[PDB]
Protein backbone atom coordinates (compact mmCIF):
# COMPACT_ATOMS: atom_id res chain seq x y z
CA UNK A 1 0.00 0.00 0.00
CA UNK A 2 2.49 2.61 1.19
CA UNK A 3 5.08 1.50 -1.40
CA UNK A 4 3.30 3.60 -4.02
CA UNK A 5 3.61 6.54 -1.61
CA UNK A 6 6.85 5.31 0.03
CA UNK A 7 8.92 7.24 -2.51
CA UNK A 8 7.23 10.64 -2.98
CA UNK A 9 6.86 12.33 0.40
CA UNK A 10 9.80 10.62 2.14
CA UNK A 11 12.35 9.51 -0.50
CA UNK A 12 12.27 11.87 -3.51
CA UNK A 13 11.23 14.73 -1.23
CA UNK A 14 14.72 14.55 0.34
CA UNK A 15 16.83 14.91 -2.85
CA UNK A 16 17.57 11.24 -3.51
CA UNK A 17 20.05 10.02 -6.13
CA UNK A 18 19.82 6.23 -5.79
CA UNK A 19 17.34 3.94 -4.05
CA UNK A 20 18.30 0.63 -2.43
CA UNK A 21 15.65 -2.10 -2.37
CA UNK A 22 14.83 -4.11 0.75
CA UNK A 23 14.61 -7.87 1.28
CA UNK A 24 11.15 -9.42 1.70
CA UNK A 25 10.82 -11.28 5.01
CA UNK A 26 9.39 -14.23 3.08
CA UNK A 27 12.06 -15.37 0.58
CA UNK A 28 9.47 -16.74 -1.88
CA UNK A 29 8.02 -13.31 -2.71
CA UNK A 30 8.94 -10.29 -4.82
CA UNK A 31 6.72 -7.42 -3.66
CA UNK A 32 9.80 -5.51 -2.49
CA UNK A 33 11.42 -4.47 -5.82
CA UNK A 34 8.23 -3.87 -7.84
CA UNK A 35 7.29 -0.35 -6.57
CA UNK A 36 10.78 1.13 -6.24
CA UNK A 37 11.52 0.24 -9.86
CA UNK A 38 8.16 1.69 -10.98
CA UNK A 39 7.81 5.05 -9.22
CA UNK A 40 11.52 5.81 -9.62
CA UNK A 41 11.78 3.75 -12.81
CA UNK A 42 9.86 6.30 -14.89
CA UNK A 43 11.44 9.16 -12.91
CA UNK A 44 14.87 8.13 -14.26
CA UNK A 45 16.06 7.52 -10.70
CA UNK A 46 18.36 4.46 -10.63
CA UNK A 47 17.35 1.73 -8.18
CA UNK A 48 19.87 -0.82 -6.90
CA UNK A 49 18.63 -4.33 -6.19
CA UNK A 50 20.46 -6.14 -3.40
CA UNK A 51 18.00 -9.02 -2.79
CA UNK A 52 16.15 -9.30 -6.12
CA UNK A 53 16.59 -12.93 -7.18
CA UNK A 54 13.83 -12.89 -9.81
CA UNK A 55 14.75 -12.57 -13.48
CA UNK A 56 12.00 -10.11 -14.44
CA UNK A 57 14.24 -7.15 -13.54
CA UNK A 58 16.62 -8.05 -16.35
CA UNK A 59 15.13 -6.54 -19.54
CA UNK A 60 14.97 -2.79 -18.69
CA UNK A 61 12.20 -2.34 -21.26
CA UNK A 62 10.16 -2.44 -18.06
CA UNK A 63 11.92 -1.52 -14.82
CA UNK A 64 14.16 0.81 -16.80
CA UNK A 65 16.05 2.23 -13.80
CA UNK A 66 17.12 -0.92 -11.98
CA UNK A 67 20.54 -2.25 -10.97
CA UNK A 68 21.09 -5.59 -9.24
CA UNK A 69 23.90 -6.61 -6.90
CA UNK A 70 22.97 -10.31 -7.22
CA UNK A 71 22.53 -12.31 -10.44
CA UNK A 72 18.99 -13.63 -10.90
CA UNK A 73 17.84 -17.25 -10.96
CA UNK A 74 18.07 -17.40 -14.76
CA UNK A 75 21.84 -16.94 -14.54
CA UNK A 76 22.06 -20.43 -13.04
CA UNK A 77 21.86 -21.62 -16.66
CA UNK A 78 25.19 -19.91 -17.38
CA UNK A 79 27.04 -22.13 -14.90
CA UNK A 80 25.00 -25.22 -15.80
CA UNK A 81 26.47 -25.26 -19.32
CA UNK A 82 29.95 -24.99 -17.84
CA UNK A 83 29.00 -27.57 -15.21
CA UNK A 84 28.19 -30.21 -17.82
CA UNK A 85 31.10 -28.92 -19.91
CA UNK A 86 33.39 -30.65 -17.38
CA UNK A 87 31.28 -33.83 -17.09
CA UNK A 88 30.84 -34.18 -20.89
CA UNK A 89 27.04 -34.32 -20.58
CA UNK A 90 25.19 -33.67 -23.84
CA UNK A 91 21.71 -35.25 -23.51
CA UNK A 92 19.73 -32.97 -21.19
CA UNK A 93 16.01 -32.28 -20.84
CA UNK A 94 14.84 -28.99 -19.34
CA UNK A 95 11.98 -28.97 -16.81
CA UNK A 96 10.92 -25.36 -16.22
CA UNK A 97 7.74 -23.50 -15.37
CA UNK B 1 -20.09 -0.72 -12.70
CA UNK B 2 -18.68 2.80 -12.45
CA UNK B 3 -16.17 3.77 -15.14
CA UNK B 4 -13.78 6.64 -14.38
CA UNK B 5 -12.53 8.29 -17.57
CA UNK B 6 -9.15 9.76 -16.57
CA UNK B 7 -7.46 12.08 -19.06
CA UNK B 8 -4.45 14.32 -18.44
CA UNK B 9 -2.48 16.87 -20.43
CA UNK B 10 -3.59 19.52 -22.91
CA UNK B 11 -6.65 18.00 -24.60
CA UNK B 12 -10.42 18.53 -24.84
CA UNK B 13 -12.25 17.15 -21.81
CA UNK B 14 -15.63 18.47 -22.97
CA UNK B 15 -15.39 16.35 -26.13
CA UNK B 16 -14.70 13.34 -23.90
CA UNK B 17 -17.46 14.45 -21.52
CA UNK B 18 -20.10 14.89 -24.23
CA UNK B 19 -19.24 11.65 -26.04
CA UNK B 20 -19.17 9.54 -22.87
CA UNK B 21 -22.60 10.72 -21.71
CA UNK B 22 -24.16 9.58 -25.02
CA UNK B 23 -24.58 5.91 -24.16
CA UNK B 24 -25.62 4.13 -27.36
CA UNK B 25 -27.12 1.10 -25.59
CA UNK B 26 -28.96 1.43 -22.27
CA UNK B 27 -29.51 -2.33 -21.85
CA UNK B 28 -26.51 -2.47 -19.48
CA UNK B 29 -25.75 -0.38 -16.40
CA UNK B 30 -22.87 1.64 -17.82
CA UNK B 31 -23.16 4.27 -15.02
CA UNK B 32 -20.03 6.10 -16.26
CA UNK B 33 -18.66 8.20 -13.40
CA UNK B 34 -16.64 10.46 -15.67
CA UNK B 35 -14.53 12.43 -13.18
CA UNK B 36 -12.28 13.64 -16.03
CA UNK B 37 -9.66 14.92 -13.60
CA UNK B 38 -7.56 17.27 -15.73
CA UNK B 39 -4.78 17.48 -13.13
CA UNK B 40 -1.45 16.35 -14.56
CA UNK B 41 -1.02 12.72 -13.45
CA UNK B 42 2.64 12.63 -14.50
CA UNK B 43 3.73 12.30 -10.87
CA UNK B 44 2.92 8.91 -9.29
CA UNK B 45 1.43 10.51 -6.18
CA UNK B 46 -1.31 12.24 -8.18
CA UNK B 47 -2.45 9.15 -10.10
CA UNK B 48 -2.16 6.65 -7.23
CA UNK B 49 -4.09 8.93 -4.86
CA UNK B 50 -6.96 9.76 -7.22
CA UNK B 51 -7.59 6.11 -8.16
CA UNK B 52 -8.46 4.87 -4.68
CA UNK B 53 -10.54 7.91 -3.76
CA UNK B 54 -12.40 7.53 -7.05
CA UNK B 55 -13.20 3.99 -5.92
CA UNK B 56 -13.95 5.33 -2.44
CA UNK B 57 -16.26 8.17 -3.50
CA UNK B 58 -18.31 6.46 -6.21
CA UNK B 59 -17.71 2.73 -5.51
CA UNK B 60 -16.57 2.28 -9.11
CA UNK B 61 -15.31 -1.03 -10.50
CA UNK B 62 -13.57 0.16 -13.66
CA UNK B 63 -11.18 2.83 -14.94
CA UNK B 64 -10.06 3.98 -18.39
CA UNK B 65 -6.87 6.03 -18.60
CA UNK B 66 -5.92 8.67 -21.17
CA UNK B 67 -2.75 10.71 -21.53
CA UNK B 68 -1.20 13.27 -23.88
CA UNK B 69 2.53 13.27 -23.08
CA UNK B 70 5.06 10.58 -23.94
CA UNK B 71 5.12 8.94 -20.48
CA UNK B 72 7.16 5.96 -21.61
CA UNK B 73 6.46 4.07 -18.36
CA UNK B 74 3.24 5.58 -16.99
CA UNK B 75 1.71 2.25 -18.00
CA UNK B 76 4.38 0.50 -15.92
CA UNK B 77 3.14 2.23 -12.77
CA UNK B 78 -0.46 1.85 -13.98
CA UNK B 79 0.02 -1.91 -14.20
CA UNK B 80 1.05 -1.94 -10.52
CA UNK B 81 -2.39 -0.64 -9.50
CA UNK B 82 -4.01 -3.28 -11.70
CA UNK B 83 -1.87 -6.04 -10.18
CA UNK B 84 -2.28 -4.98 -6.54
CA UNK B 85 -6.02 -4.39 -6.96
CA UNK B 86 -8.47 -6.32 -9.15
CA UNK B 87 -10.34 -3.53 -10.95
CA UNK B 88 -9.69 -3.71 -14.72
CA UNK B 89 -7.96 -0.71 -16.28
CA UNK B 90 -7.93 -0.14 -20.05
CA UNK B 91 -5.54 2.25 -21.73
CA UNK B 92 -6.78 4.75 -24.29
CA UNK B 93 -4.10 7.08 -25.63
CA UNK B 94 -0.74 8.57 -24.76
CA UNK B 95 1.48 7.09 -22.07
CA UNK B 96 -0.59 3.90 -22.00
CA UNK B 97 -0.45 3.37 -25.78
CA UNK B 98 2.88 1.55 -25.95
CA UNK B 99 2.59 -2.18 -25.28
CA UNK B 100 4.26 -3.46 -22.13
CA UNK B 101 6.38 -6.54 -22.78
CA UNK B 102 5.34 -8.65 -19.77
CA UNK B 103 2.99 -7.90 -16.88
CA UNK B 104 1.85 -9.63 -13.70
CA UNK B 105 -0.06 -12.90 -13.93
CA UNK B 106 -3.00 -11.10 -12.27
CA UNK B 107 -2.49 -7.83 -14.17
CA UNK B 108 -5.81 -6.19 -15.04
CA UNK B 109 -4.32 -4.27 -17.97
CA UNK B 110 -5.44 -4.02 -21.60
CA UNK B 111 -3.77 -1.43 -23.82
CA UNK B 112 -4.72 0.07 -27.17
CA UNK B 113 -2.08 -0.55 -29.82
CA UNK B 114 -0.42 -3.33 -31.79
CA UNK B 115 2.37 -5.35 -30.23
CA UNK B 116 5.84 -5.82 -31.69
CA UNK B 117 4.78 -9.14 -33.25
CA UNK B 118 1.93 -7.41 -35.09
CA UNK B 119 4.31 -4.67 -36.21
CA UNK B 120 6.65 -7.37 -37.54
CA UNK B 121 3.92 -9.07 -39.58
CA UNK B 122 2.57 -5.92 -41.23
CA UNK B 123 5.97 -4.89 -42.61
CA UNK B 124 6.31 -8.30 -44.24
CA UNK B 125 2.86 -7.80 -45.77
CA UNK B 126 4.15 -4.57 -47.31
CA UNK B 127 7.15 -6.53 -48.57
CA UNK B 128 4.94 -9.29 -49.99
CA UNK B 129 2.84 -6.82 -51.98
CA UNK B 130 5.84 -5.11 -53.61
CA UNK B 131 7.91 -8.30 -54.03
CA UNK B 132 11.02 -7.17 -52.14
CA UNK B 133 11.77 -10.75 -51.16
CA UNK B 134 15.46 -10.05 -50.50
CA UNK B 135 15.91 -8.36 -47.12
CA UNK B 136 18.27 -7.97 -44.18
CA UNK B 137 17.74 -7.32 -40.47
CA UNK B 138 19.60 -4.89 -38.23
CA UNK B 139 18.76 -4.78 -34.52
CA UNK B 140 20.12 -3.81 -31.11
CA UNK B 141 20.15 -5.08 -27.53
CA UNK B 142 16.76 -3.47 -26.88
CA UNK B 143 14.25 -6.02 -25.52
CA UNK B 144 11.81 -7.40 -28.05
CA UNK B 145 14.57 -8.04 -30.58
CA UNK B 146 14.52 -11.68 -29.49
CA UNK B 147 10.80 -11.60 -30.39
CA UNK B 148 10.96 -9.23 -33.38
CA UNK B 149 13.54 -11.41 -35.13
CA UNK B 150 11.76 -14.60 -34.06
CA UNK B 151 8.47 -13.45 -35.60
CA UNK B 152 10.31 -12.58 -38.82
CA UNK B 153 12.30 -15.82 -38.71
CA UNK B 154 9.22 -17.98 -38.10
CA UNK B 155 7.31 -16.37 -40.98
CA UNK B 156 10.29 -16.69 -43.32
CA UNK B 157 11.04 -20.30 -42.38
CA UNK B 158 9.26 -22.91 -44.53
CA UNK B 159 7.40 -20.52 -46.83
CA UNK B 160 6.24 -20.81 -50.43
CA UNK B 161 7.66 -17.37 -51.22
CA UNK B 162 11.38 -17.50 -51.93
CA UNK B 163 12.49 -15.23 -49.10
CA UNK B 164 16.17 -14.26 -48.88
CA UNK B 165 17.35 -13.44 -45.34
CA UNK B 166 20.98 -12.76 -44.46
CA UNK B 167 23.26 -10.43 -42.50
CA UNK B 168 21.50 -10.22 -39.14
CA UNK B 169 23.30 -7.49 -37.19
CA UNK B 170 22.96 -7.30 -33.39
CA UNK B 171 25.16 -4.33 -32.45
CA UNK B 172 24.35 -0.75 -31.48
CA UNK B 173 25.74 2.33 -29.71
CA UNK B 174 25.55 0.88 -26.19
CA UNK B 175 29.11 -0.44 -26.38
CA UNK B 176 31.78 2.18 -25.76
CA UNK B 177 33.82 3.26 -28.81
CA UNK B 178 31.42 1.37 -31.07
CA UNK B 179 31.99 3.65 -34.07
CA UNK B 180 34.61 1.27 -35.49
CA UNK B 181 32.66 -1.79 -34.28
CA UNK B 182 29.60 -1.05 -36.45
CA UNK B 183 31.20 0.19 -39.69
CA UNK B 184 32.87 -3.13 -40.50
CA UNK B 185 29.59 -5.05 -40.26
CA UNK B 186 27.53 -2.34 -41.97
CA UNK B 187 29.75 -2.81 -45.04
CA UNK B 188 28.47 -6.41 -45.22
CA UNK B 189 24.90 -5.33 -45.99
CA UNK B 190 23.95 -5.78 -49.65
CA UNK B 191 20.17 -6.26 -49.70
CA UNK B 192 18.03 -3.38 -51.02
CA UNK B 193 15.67 -3.81 -48.03
CA UNK B 194 16.90 -3.49 -44.44
CA UNK B 195 14.69 -4.16 -41.41
CA UNK B 196 15.68 -2.01 -38.44
CA UNK B 197 14.79 -2.29 -34.75
CA UNK B 198 16.30 0.35 -32.46
CA UNK B 199 15.46 3.39 -30.34
CA UNK B 200 14.50 6.71 -31.94
CA UNK B 201 17.55 8.41 -30.43
CA UNK B 202 19.97 5.80 -31.77
CA UNK B 203 17.98 5.47 -35.01
CA UNK B 204 19.39 8.83 -36.11
CA UNK B 205 22.86 7.77 -34.95
CA UNK B 206 22.70 4.35 -36.63
CA UNK B 207 21.83 6.01 -39.95
CA UNK B 208 24.73 8.46 -39.59
CA UNK B 209 27.11 5.49 -39.76
CA UNK B 210 25.04 4.11 -42.64
CA UNK B 211 25.22 7.46 -44.44
CA UNK B 212 29.00 7.51 -44.00
CA UNK B 213 29.28 4.01 -45.49
CA UNK B 214 26.80 4.97 -48.21
CA UNK B 215 23.79 2.74 -47.44
CA UNK B 216 21.30 5.52 -48.12
CA UNK B 217 19.74 7.45 -50.97
CA UNK B 218 17.94 5.66 -53.78
CA UNK B 219 18.13 1.91 -54.21
CA UNK B 220 17.80 1.24 -50.46
CA UNK B 221 14.47 1.06 -48.64
CA UNK B 222 14.40 0.68 -44.85
CA UNK B 223 11.48 -0.19 -42.58
CA UNK B 224 11.22 0.68 -38.88
CA UNK B 225 8.66 -0.09 -36.13
CA UNK B 226 6.36 2.34 -34.34
CA UNK B 227 8.64 3.15 -31.40
CA UNK B 228 11.39 4.21 -33.82
CA UNK B 229 9.01 6.77 -35.34
CA UNK B 230 8.21 8.09 -31.86
CA UNK B 231 6.23 11.12 -33.00
CA UNK B 232 5.03 12.17 -36.44
CA UNK B 233 5.46 15.86 -35.62
CA UNK B 234 8.99 15.27 -34.28
CA UNK B 235 11.07 14.62 -37.41
CA UNK B 236 14.77 14.49 -36.38
CA UNK B 237 15.75 15.53 -39.96
CA UNK B 238 18.22 12.62 -39.96
CA UNK B 239 16.01 9.80 -41.25
CA UNK B 240 16.40 9.38 -45.03
CA UNK B 241 13.55 9.96 -47.44
CA UNK B 242 11.79 6.65 -47.98
CA UNK B 243 11.75 5.45 -44.36
CA UNK B 244 8.47 3.52 -44.30
CA UNK B 245 7.18 2.81 -40.80
CA UNK B 246 4.03 1.36 -39.26
CA UNK B 247 2.38 2.84 -36.17
CA UNK B 248 -0.98 3.06 -34.46
CA UNK B 249 -3.38 5.52 -36.07
CA UNK B 250 -3.11 8.82 -34.19
CA UNK B 251 -5.40 10.74 -36.58
CA UNK B 252 -8.53 8.74 -37.41
CA UNK B 253 -8.94 7.00 -34.03
CA UNK B 254 -9.67 10.17 -32.10
CA UNK B 255 -9.87 10.55 -28.33
CA UNK B 256 -13.70 10.91 -28.19
CA UNK B 257 -13.85 7.88 -30.47
CA UNK B 258 -11.46 5.90 -28.25
CA UNK B 259 -13.52 6.35 -25.08
CA UNK B 260 -16.73 5.54 -26.98
CA UNK B 261 -15.55 2.04 -27.89
CA UNK B 262 -13.24 1.73 -24.87
CA UNK B 263 -15.99 2.40 -22.33
CA UNK B 264 -18.15 -0.12 -24.20
CA UNK B 265 -15.65 -2.99 -23.82
CA UNK B 266 -15.58 -3.00 -20.02
CA UNK B 267 -19.34 -2.56 -19.65
CA UNK B 268 -20.40 -5.44 -21.90
CA UNK B 269 -17.75 -7.78 -20.47
CA UNK B 270 -18.57 -7.03 -16.82
CA UNK B 271 -22.32 -7.33 -17.43
CA UNK B 272 -21.73 -10.76 -18.97
CA UNK B 273 -20.52 -11.96 -15.56
CA UNK B 274 -23.68 -10.69 -13.85
CA UNK B 275 -25.67 -13.01 -16.12
CA UNK B 276 -23.79 -16.05 -14.77
CA UNK B 277 -22.80 -14.62 -11.37
CA UNK B 278 -25.83 -12.57 -10.21
CA UNK B 279 -23.41 -10.76 -7.87
CA UNK B 280 -21.37 -7.74 -8.95
CA UNK B 281 -17.77 -7.97 -7.66
CA UNK B 282 -17.09 -5.23 -5.10
CA UNK B 283 -13.41 -4.64 -4.30
CA UNK B 284 -12.82 -2.57 -1.18
CA UNK B 285 -13.30 1.14 -1.87
CA UNK B 286 -9.72 1.95 -0.92
CA UNK B 287 -6.11 1.45 -2.00
CA UNK B 288 -5.28 -0.29 1.30
CA UNK B 289 -6.31 -3.59 2.92
CA UNK B 290 -5.33 -5.55 -0.20
CA UNK B 291 -4.81 -8.70 1.88
CA UNK B 292 -8.51 -8.85 2.80
CA UNK B 293 -9.91 -7.16 -0.34
CA UNK B 294 -8.48 -9.78 -2.73
CA UNK B 295 -10.56 -12.71 -1.44
CA UNK B 296 -13.42 -11.92 -3.85
CA UNK B 297 -11.27 -12.38 -6.93
CA UNK B 298 -13.00 -11.83 -10.28
CA UNK B 299 -10.41 -13.36 -12.61
CA UNK B 300 -13.27 -15.06 -14.46
CA UNK B 301 -14.12 -11.60 -15.81
CA UNK B 302 -10.59 -11.36 -17.24
CA UNK B 303 -10.87 -14.78 -18.89
CA UNK B 304 -13.70 -13.45 -21.08
CA UNK B 305 -12.87 -9.73 -20.97
CA UNK B 306 -10.55 -10.34 -23.93
CA UNK B 307 -13.27 -11.89 -26.12
CA UNK B 308 -15.57 -8.92 -26.70
CA UNK B 309 -17.14 -7.73 -29.97
CA UNK B 310 -18.86 -4.35 -30.28
CA UNK B 311 -20.71 -2.91 -33.30
CA UNK B 312 -19.46 -5.71 -35.55
CA UNK B 313 -15.76 -4.90 -35.22
CA UNK B 314 -14.04 -7.22 -32.75
CA UNK B 315 -11.97 -5.26 -30.22
CA UNK B 316 -10.54 -8.41 -28.64
CA UNK B 317 -7.29 -8.20 -26.69
CA UNK B 318 -4.62 -10.88 -26.68
CA UNK B 319 -3.97 -12.96 -23.57
CA UNK B 320 -0.70 -11.07 -23.07
CA UNK B 321 -2.77 -7.87 -23.19
CA UNK B 322 -2.45 -6.31 -26.64
CA UNK B 323 -5.12 -5.63 -29.24
CA UNK B 324 -5.63 -8.61 -31.54
CA UNK B 325 -6.86 -6.63 -34.57
CA UNK B 326 -5.67 -3.01 -34.37
CA UNK B 327 -6.12 -0.31 -37.00
CA UNK B 328 -2.50 0.16 -38.01
CA UNK B 329 -1.47 2.86 -40.49
CA UNK B 330 1.60 2.81 -42.73
CA UNK B 331 3.62 6.03 -42.62
CA UNK B 332 6.37 7.07 -45.03
CA UNK B 333 8.96 9.86 -44.91
CA UNK B 334 8.72 11.99 -48.05
CA UNK B 335 11.36 14.41 -49.34
CA UNK B 336 9.99 17.28 -47.20
CA UNK B 337 11.00 15.69 -43.86
CA UNK B 338 7.34 15.12 -42.95
CA UNK B 339 5.69 11.80 -42.18
CA UNK B 340 3.19 10.92 -44.92
CA UNK B 341 0.35 8.43 -44.55
CA UNK B 342 0.25 5.65 -47.14
CA UNK B 343 -2.20 2.87 -46.31
CA UNK B 344 -4.29 1.16 -43.67
CA UNK B 345 -3.80 -2.36 -42.32
CA UNK B 346 -6.60 -4.40 -40.73
CA UNK B 347 -8.19 -7.86 -40.87
CA UNK B 348 -4.90 -9.31 -42.19
CA UNK B 349 -5.48 -7.16 -45.30
CA UNK B 350 -2.95 -4.57 -46.48
CA UNK B 351 -4.69 -1.93 -48.61
CA UNK B 352 -2.69 1.12 -49.67
CA UNK B 353 -3.12 3.95 -52.16
CA UNK B 354 0.24 3.54 -53.93
CA UNK B 355 -0.22 0.45 -56.10
CA UNK B 356 3.38 0.98 -57.26
CA UNK B 357 6.33 2.38 -55.34
CA UNK B 358 7.00 6.11 -55.93
CA UNK B 359 10.75 5.49 -56.26
CA UNK B 360 12.32 7.30 -59.21
CA UNK B 361 17.06 7.69 -63.36
CA UNK B 362 17.29 4.14 -62.01
CA UNK B 363 13.51 3.61 -62.31
CA UNK B 364 12.48 3.36 -65.96
CA UNK B 365 9.04 2.24 -67.08
CA UNK B 366 8.68 -0.40 -69.79
CA UNK B 367 5.62 -0.95 -72.00
CA UNK B 368 5.03 -4.46 -73.30
CA UNK B 369 2.28 -6.40 -75.07
CA UNK B 370 1.01 -9.88 -74.18
CA UNK B 371 1.81 -11.82 -77.34
CA UNK B 372 3.70 -14.97 -78.32
CA UNK B 373 6.48 -16.72 -76.37
CA UNK B 374 8.04 -13.25 -76.52
CA UNK B 375 5.78 -12.17 -73.64
CA UNK B 376 3.35 -14.43 -71.76
CA UNK B 377 0.90 -13.48 -68.99
CA UNK B 378 -1.35 -16.13 -67.44
CA UNK B 379 -2.55 -15.05 -63.96
CA UNK B 380 -1.49 -13.89 -60.50
CA UNK B 381 -1.14 -16.12 -57.45
CA UNK B 382 -3.64 -15.10 -54.73
CA UNK B 383 -2.81 -17.86 -52.23
CA UNK B 384 0.07 -15.86 -50.73
CA UNK B 385 -0.32 -12.49 -52.47
CA UNK B 386 2.95 -12.81 -54.40
CA UNK B 387 2.96 -12.95 -58.19
CA UNK B 388 5.11 -16.04 -58.90
CA UNK B 389 8.66 -17.33 -59.08
CA UNK B 390 10.92 -16.81 -62.11
CA UNK B 391 8.54 -14.15 -63.46
CA UNK C 1 20.77 -34.02 -5.97
CA UNK C 2 23.62 -32.14 -7.64
CA UNK C 3 22.17 -28.86 -6.45
CA UNK C 4 23.49 -25.34 -6.72
CA UNK C 5 23.69 -22.32 -4.40
CA UNK C 6 25.61 -19.06 -4.05
CA UNK C 7 28.12 -17.69 -1.56
CA UNK C 8 28.47 -14.14 -0.19
CA UNK C 9 25.16 -13.34 -1.92
CA UNK C 10 22.91 -13.50 1.14
CA UNK C 11 25.18 -11.21 3.21
CA UNK C 12 22.78 -8.31 2.79
CA UNK C 13 24.33 -6.50 5.77
CA UNK C 14 27.71 -6.65 4.01
CA UNK C 15 26.13 -6.16 0.56
CA UNK C 16 25.41 -2.46 1.06
CA UNK C 17 29.12 -1.68 1.54
CA UNK C 18 29.76 -2.90 -1.99
CA UNK C 19 26.42 -1.39 -3.02
CA UNK C 20 27.38 2.04 -1.69
CA UNK C 21 30.97 1.61 -2.88
CA UNK C 22 30.08 1.58 -6.57
CA UNK C 23 27.57 4.45 -6.45
CA UNK C 24 29.71 6.68 -4.21
CA UNK C 25 32.66 6.18 -6.54
CA UNK C 26 30.27 6.77 -9.46
CA UNK C 27 29.09 10.21 -8.35
CA UNK C 28 32.74 11.32 -8.53
CA UNK C 29 32.61 11.00 -12.31
CA UNK C 30 28.96 12.08 -12.37
CA UNK C 31 29.84 15.51 -10.96
CA UNK C 32 32.84 15.92 -13.25
CA UNK C 33 31.31 17.01 -16.58
CA UNK C 34 29.16 19.81 -17.99
CA UNK C 35 25.39 20.35 -17.47
CA UNK C 36 25.13 18.08 -14.43
CA UNK C 37 21.46 18.31 -13.48
CA UNK C 38 19.72 18.03 -10.09
CA UNK C 39 17.57 15.15 -8.85
CA UNK C 40 13.81 15.79 -8.95
CA UNK C 41 12.40 17.80 -6.05
CA UNK C 42 9.34 16.36 -4.36
CA UNK C 43 6.75 14.25 -6.15
CA UNK C 44 3.80 16.43 -7.20
CA UNK C 45 5.97 19.45 -8.02
CA UNK C 46 8.18 17.52 -10.42
CA UNK C 47 6.46 16.29 -13.56
CA UNK C 48 9.08 14.84 -15.93
CA UNK C 49 12.36 12.98 -16.23
CA UNK D 1 13.94 -56.24 -46.28
CA UNK D 2 16.65 -58.85 -46.85
CA UNK D 3 19.20 -56.04 -46.68
CA UNK D 4 17.55 -54.98 -43.43
CA UNK D 5 18.09 -58.43 -41.91
CA UNK D 6 21.84 -58.32 -42.55
CA UNK D 7 21.97 -54.71 -41.34
CA UNK D 8 20.30 -55.51 -38.01
CA UNK D 9 22.41 -58.56 -37.14
CA UNK D 10 25.71 -56.70 -37.62
CA UNK D 11 24.49 -53.72 -35.55
CA UNK D 12 22.76 -55.16 -32.43
CA UNK D 13 19.44 -53.34 -32.57
CA UNK D 14 15.81 -54.46 -32.69
CA UNK D 15 13.51 -53.24 -35.45
CA UNK D 16 9.74 -53.03 -35.91
CA UNK D 17 8.53 -52.44 -39.47
CA UNK D 18 5.60 -50.05 -39.87
CA UNK D 19 4.47 -48.71 -43.23
CA UNK D 20 3.50 -45.17 -44.20
CA UNK D 21 -0.09 -43.99 -43.88
CA UNK D 22 -0.54 -41.75 -46.93
CA UNK D 23 1.81 -43.90 -49.02
CA UNK D 24 3.84 -41.21 -50.80
CA UNK D 25 7.63 -41.30 -50.89
CA UNK D 26 8.07 -37.79 -49.54
CA UNK D 27 8.07 -34.17 -50.68
CA UNK D 28 7.50 -30.61 -49.50
CA UNK D 29 4.06 -29.27 -50.39
CA UNK D 30 1.94 -26.26 -49.50
CA UNK D 31 -0.99 -26.57 -47.10
CA UNK D 32 -4.29 -24.74 -47.43
CA UNK D 33 -4.72 -21.56 -45.36
CA UNK D 34 -1.27 -20.00 -45.90
CA UNK D 35 1.89 -21.58 -47.28
CA UNK D 36 3.55 -23.22 -44.24
CA UNK D 37 5.08 -26.01 -46.31
CA UNK D 38 5.40 -29.38 -44.58
CA UNK D 39 6.80 -32.80 -45.38
CA UNK D 40 4.40 -35.64 -46.17
CA UNK D 41 4.88 -39.38 -46.51
CA UNK D 42 8.02 -40.96 -45.09
CA UNK D 43 9.69 -37.60 -44.54
CA UNK D 44 6.86 -36.32 -42.37
CA UNK D 45 6.89 -39.64 -40.52
CA UNK D 46 10.64 -39.31 -39.90
CA UNK D 47 10.94 -35.68 -38.78
CA UNK D 48 7.86 -35.99 -36.55
CA UNK D 49 9.31 -38.94 -34.63
C1 LIG E 1 25.06 -57.99 -29.21
O1 LIG E 1 24.36 -57.77 -28.01
C2 LIG E 1 24.13 -58.98 -27.28
C3 LIG E 1 23.41 -58.59 -26.01
O2 LIG E 1 22.98 -57.24 -26.05
C4 LIG E 1 25.46 -59.69 -27.03
O3 LIG E 1 25.47 -60.92 -27.75
C5 LIG E 1 26.64 -58.83 -27.45
O4 LIG E 1 26.75 -57.70 -26.59
C6 LIG E 1 26.51 -58.35 -28.90
N1 LIG E 1 27.01 -59.36 -29.82
C7 LIG E 1 27.84 -59.09 -30.83
C8 LIG E 1 28.26 -57.66 -30.97
O5 LIG E 1 28.25 -59.97 -31.59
Amino acid sequence: IQMALSVCEDLISSQVYAILVSHPPTPNDHFTPTPVSYTAGFYRIPVLGLTTRMSIYSDKSIHLSFLRTVPPYSHQSSVWFEMMRVYSWNHIILLVS
Amino acid sequence: IGIAVILVGTSDEVAIKDAHEKDDFHHLSVVPRVELVAMNETDPKSIITRICDLMSDRKIQGVVFADDTDQEAIAQILDFISAQTLTPILGIHGGSSMIMADKDESSMFFQFGPSIEQQASVMLNIMEEYDWYIFSIVTTYFPGYQDFVNKIRSTIENSFVGWELEEVLLLDMSLDDGDSKIQNQLKKLQSPIILLYCTKEEATYIFEVANSVGLTGYGYTWIVPSLVAGDTDTVPAEFPTGLISVSYDEWDYGLPARVRDGIAIITTAASDMLSEHSFIPEPKSSCYNTHEKRIYQSNMLNRYLINVTFEGRNLSFSEDGYQMHPKLVIILLNKERKWERVGKWKDKSLQMKYYVWPRMDDHLSIVTLEEAPFVIVESVDPLSGTCMRNT
Amino acid sequence: ILGLQLINGKNESAHISDAVGVVAQAVHELLEKENITDPPRGCVGNTNI
Amino acid sequence: IDLLIKLARTMNFTYEVHLVADGKFGTQERVNNSNKKEWNGMMGELLSG
